[PDB]
């Protein structure tokens, strides 16, 4: 009966739910007031709805039942799979948004003219709902996968059904193999090479250039840009490894120090997951004066 | 015990 419990401690509960609802004010606010103010701010107008989105969808229902001591999922057999499907639409959404992003400034600064006659504002609407559609388009396997089990051993239990897996593993590994390459390998080297470009370009402006704030919001401009690489792979790459840890790993290899390490992996992870939605914003108004004084009036 | 929380 007790099997299918797990054994975090009701203070972890209760520290990670804080993290989290602090996490959640300071980024709905953060997204909404920089999508108020919004051809790059289509791009991060994108992004910032795309974190809004998380932080409004995953949040709440992984707090409630995931992220939390209870096992027993409360969703029913649809909302088992539509959590899922929501939850791999939006984090593909700010991936693809991210790398887009990266490309767009890509062009705006190494290529101006073409980037405006191949990226004009029409262009850009219909390349961010192309976007928004693939992403949509990529989590569609989640919902015939994530579906609720009876994974009590009586069968009946009052908690027995869970938000699990329902395939047998071998395809639920290779499409979480797949969601990993998809979403974290490629839109990773595709910002990590792009932005490592532009930031030598503004180096070697600043090479060149040697201005009281010129050579200060160059050098500015170039940390912020490597950050960005930084704080994508900081906070994508434990999500992912947890999952892939999770599909990867044999039976006989679990044990119980293992599935107690897991589930406050998973806190630790949804946590740093949830890092990137908040700190968009925050990067924002550190890189622009303009849009810090337009975002403090709104 | 095999984790089910993915
Ligand atoms: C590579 O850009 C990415 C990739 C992923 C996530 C966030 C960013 C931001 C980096 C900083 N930022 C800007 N960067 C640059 C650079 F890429 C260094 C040239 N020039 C800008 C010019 C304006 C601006 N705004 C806030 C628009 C306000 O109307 C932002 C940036 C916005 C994107």
């Amino acid at each position: 009966s007790s099997e299918l419990d797990v054994n975090t401690d009701i203070y972890s509960k209760v520290l990670v739910t804080a993290v989290y609802l602090a996490l959640f004010v300071v980024g709905t606010v953060g997204n909404t007031v920089t999508a108020f103010t919004l051809t790059v701010h289509y791009h991060l107008g994108s992004l910032a709805l795309s974190d809004l989105l998380t932080l409004l969808l995953a949040m709440p229902v992984e707090l409630y039942n995931f992220i939390w001591v209870h096992h027993p999922w409360a969703f029913g057999d649809a909302g088992c799979r539509g959590y899922y499907f929501l939850r791999d639409a939006c984090t593909y959404a700010t991936a693809l948004n991210v790398a887009s992003l990266s490309v767009e400034r890509y062009l705006a600064i190494c290529h101006p003219f073409k980037a405006k006659t191949l990226m004009s504002r029409s262009r850009t609407k219909k390349f961010i709902s192309a976007i928004w559609l693939a992403s949509a388009l990529l989590a569609v396997p989640m919902l015939f996968t994530m579906g609720e089990q009876n994974r009590s051993a009586d069968g009946q239990h009052a908690g027995g059904l869970v938000c699990t897996p329902t395939i047998h593993t071998a395809t639920v590994k290779v499409v979480i193999q797949v969601n990993t390459f998809m979403s974290f390998i490629f839109p990773m080297v595709v910002i990590s090479v792009l932005n490592t470009i532009i930031a030598n370009k503004l180096t070697v402006m600043v090479r060149q250039a040697a201005e009281p704030g010129r050579v200060q919001a160059l050098r500015h401009g170039v940390r912020v840009l490597r950050a960005v690489v930084i704080a994508f792979v900081v906070c994508w790459l434990p999500y992912h490894v947890r999952r892939l840890m999770f599909c990867y790993i044999s039976d006989e290899q679990w044990t119980p120090f293992l599935y107690d390490f897991y589930h406050y992996f998973y806190m630790v992870t949804n946590a740093l997951f949830y890092v990137s939605s908040t700190i968009n914003p925050i990067l924002y108004n550190l890189v622009s004066a303009n849009f810090r004084h337009i975002f403090l009036a709104t | 015990r095999r984790p089910y929380i993915l």
